RNA sequence: UCUCAGGAUAGCAAGAGCAAGUACGCAGUUUUAUUAGGUAAAGCGAAUGAUUAGAGGACUCGGGGUUCCAAGAAUCUCGACCUAUUCUCAAACUUUAAAUUGGUAAGAGCCGCGGAGUUUACUUAAAUGAACUCUCGGGAAGAAUGCAGUGCUCUUAGUGGGCCAUUUUUGGUAAGCAGAACUGGCGAUGAGGGAUGAACCUAACGUUGAGAUAAGGCGCCCAAAUGCACGCUCAUCAGAUACCACAAAAGGUGUUGGUUCAUACGGACAGCAGGCCUGCCGAAUGAACUAGCCCUGAAAAUGGAUGGCGCUGAAGCGUGUUGCCGAUACUCAACCAUCAGAGCAAAUGCGAGGCUUUGAU
């Protein structure tokens, strides 16, 4: 249990999906040299993880393996404000059982963070992804000529207007709860 | 296995290597051998006298004996859970000199040496090597190469 | 009748169950797989040689030669 | 200080690397391959929550 | 071993001892140094063996059909020979060639074509060589890590039908079949979890209290959340998860995602219209795919088994997040016993197969 700075009082409410930047050099490291250093944008939960993430992705990219390399190091980006609702656009690459697939998916939501922990548990259950199998391709903060699906677009206007038609009775502390009351809730 | 008998799946082992039918090699002819070398022990099938078993093949003996056309040396096998000391007669075709002792007397003279001249200036120097250590701290001055994980491709 | 006919299993473990076992390295070895040429040298080298500190009637033996 | 000066450069400073490492046993003992029993006694924990130091070495 | 339900024989096991427990020693471990190997893979425009496709060819090796006229020449058809290729393969093929792994080593019993010796069918033309002795010169101890398992004697019990799991494997359509390899385990073994149950998961057991856990759980049977947040699902055959108690080829205008191509106020799709086009209507509308849950594919005999109740704002499927419950393991103490520490004479508050203590088990 530790907490990223920009998560939520309640840890109840997201993910504990990071955003991190990781970079790292050939091993040889050679002194006065101008180093190709490799740079890479990892989601993880740690920075163990980010390192996990990092390196396969690298392995997969470059000849580079661990033994062949040192990491320079691991920084954690933040979101700039959390003041606003942003639709966030999401490129992937996950695994299922017949094969692997490229998926575009978008989140309204007050952080990059946020949009993908929202992904993740999306992606665990409508399309039974694996967390691990995932890789996020590319992502950006949408700008509203750029917004694509349905679910994301349906939601601007000012006229919004939910009635609340269902109140499931919910009591505010514990000290409060009663198995068996002497009269029956209501819903509005 | 049916069948038990001095070359049994001798087949591979023993077959001269790519190209080297008929090789005499003539280095193995002149190599001197003395009584407390260490020898590394290798077939050759042209060469049928003197064989040893296969089990020997790509060991390393200690030489004992110096015989006309052939150097005795010592191996040894585990058996049962415990080692048996096994004396072998190898012709000289079947046998090369082993470089473990080479390295080891060229270090230790070379090493021996830094230690006397320190020893005339007061610096005891110590030749005990140390195997890989943790990297030392460093500055890094260079292009970063930003890495984007690839969409996937079928290529058919 | 019906047998289990060649099984190897447990008889790896019961051979490091003691440990393996070493012979001793002896500063003299036996003579074993030495020519007697080589031998017979030996043997005179010893008896002529003074350094080499023999009985008593022994060198008798040798210094009247 | 040495981290600033990097960020600042847009170079950056890897620290040397940690020298002495901590491990502590999650396995109990039954069934294990003999050779890990025994890498396991070399890294003298013997039993479960068993923690030591050791250096941080190619061998180690 | 006339040996196959048995015997010996090693191995495994116990007790009694020996030795300076060469720690510059030891090791089911790495590291470093020197080295082996022909398996996996790959390779067959490379050898051996198979083996498809088309074309060319000055020079070719023969057959046949064609034609002409005539026996020749011209020419269609075959292959064989190259020419440049090409399809698919080998446990009894192989150039190439791993991972895992095998030898031997990492110094005082070391290093150095420096010395002086000893050798009567040892070596050489050769004080040449060789092997051993006494000398001369140099040599911080020559990797990490661990040592509550030092080496060896002596006497001897039981055993010699095995069985299972992961991974690898051969025969077999297959089997809770029959055989093999490495490590375990079960037998010889309990405790908690898989409702249940030899070989699965945690975890290895002296008597006892506390605390915090592992595996697994927290709607009730049941200790602990009808917790807090996500996505998906309505079954007139829902679903409910390792080893585990089975389902396939094949299908769905059920519902939700995503992929690739398309339309639209220079008014689409559809319907109604009307003569390909055009009006009304009015913002979204096509097509092919893919994978989630759901539906079909899905027939058996006593009455039934997500363990049972029951569960659909889940008590279902795939996740997020926090706490809590929970073994005979882990902490901490008390007691018992085991093994090992330390201390007990001019003695003495008591018994030396003793007394006093300490650590581990
Ligand atoms: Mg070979
Ligand atoms: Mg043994
Ligand atoms: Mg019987
Ligand atoms: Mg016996
Ligand atoms: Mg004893
Ligand atoms: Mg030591
Ligand atoms: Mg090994
Ligand atoms: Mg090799
Ligand atoms: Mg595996
Ligand atoms: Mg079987
Ligand atoms: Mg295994
Ligand atoms: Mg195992
Ligand atoms: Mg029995
Ligand atoms: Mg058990
Ligand atoms: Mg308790
Ligand atoms: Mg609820
Ligand atoms: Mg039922
Ligand atoms: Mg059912
Ligand atoms: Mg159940």
């Amino acid at each position: 249990v530790r907490k990223a700075a920009q998560e939520p009082k309640d840890d109840t409410l997201q993910m504990k999906v990071r955003q991190y930047v990781v970079s790292a050099a050939r091993l040889p490291i050679e002194q006065g040299t101008k180093p190709e250093i490799l740079q890479m944008r990892v989601f993880a939960r740690d920075e163990v993880h980010a390192k996990t993430k990092f390196w396969y992705n690298m392995r997969k990219l470059n000849k580079i393996k661990r033994s062949q390399g040192r990491i320079l190091s691991v920084n954690e980006i933040y979101e700039k404000s959390l003041n606003t609702v942003k639709t966030y656009g999401i490129v992937l690459k996950y695994q299922s059982r017949t094969a692997i697939h490229n998926m575009y998916k978008e989140y309204r939501d007050v952080s990059l963070n946020g949009a993908v922990s929202q992904l993740i548990q999306d992606m665990a259950g409508n399309h039974r992804a694996q967390p691990d199998t995932i890789q996020i391709i590319r992502t950006a903060t949408l700008e509203p000529k750029d917004i694509k699906r349905p679910a994301t677009l349906a939601m601007r206007n000012a006229a919004l207007k939910f009635p609340i038609v269902k109140t499931i009775h919910r009591p505010s502390e514990k000290k409060y709860r009663t198995v068996y009351k002497a009269t029956r809730p209501t819903t509005f | 296995t049916h069948s038990y008998g001095y070359r049994r799946q001798t087949r591979k082992k023993f077959a001269k290597a790519y190209k080297t039918k008929g090789h005499v090699r003539i280095s193995r002819y002149l190599t001197t051998y003395k009584v407390g070398e260490y020898v590394d022990i290798m077939v050759d099938g042209s060469q049928h006298k003197g064989m040893p078993y296969k089990l020997y093949h790509g060991r390393t003996g200690k030489v004992f004996n110096v015989n006309p056309r052939s150097i005795g040396v010592i191996v040894h096998r585990i058996v049962n859970g415990r080692y048996i000391e096994k004396r072998l007669h190898v012709k000289i075709e079947h046998v090369r000199p082993s470089n473990v002792k080479t390295a080891l007397s060229k270090r230790y003279q070379a090493n021996d040496q830094a230690k006397a001249e320190g020893n005339k200036a007061g610096k005891r120097v110590s030749t005990k090597r140390n195997p890989g250590q943790p990297l030392e701290a460093v500055q890094v001055q260079g292009a970063v190469n930003f890495q984007h994980p690839k969409v996937f491709r079928e290529i058919f | 009748a019906k047998s289990k006919n060649s099984t190897n299993k447990n008889q790896i473990s019961k051979s490091h169950r003691n440990g393996i076992k070493k012979p001793k390295d002896h500063r003299h070895i036996s003579t074993k797989g030495v020519n007697p040429r080589f031998l017979r040298n030996r043997r005179r080298a010893i008896k002529n040689d003074p350094s080499i500190k023999k009985s008593k009637n022994l060198e008798k033996k040798v210094n009247k030669e | 200080d040495e981290k600033r000066k990097a960020r600042k450069t847009g170079a950056f400073y890897v620290p040397a690397e940690a020298k002495v490492a901590f491990a502590i046993r999650i396995r109990g003992v039954n069934q294990l391959h003999p050779d890990v029993k025994r890498v396991l006694r070399l890294f003298r924990l013997r039993q479960l929550h068993n923690g030591a130091f050791f250096r941080v070495n190619k061998a180690s």
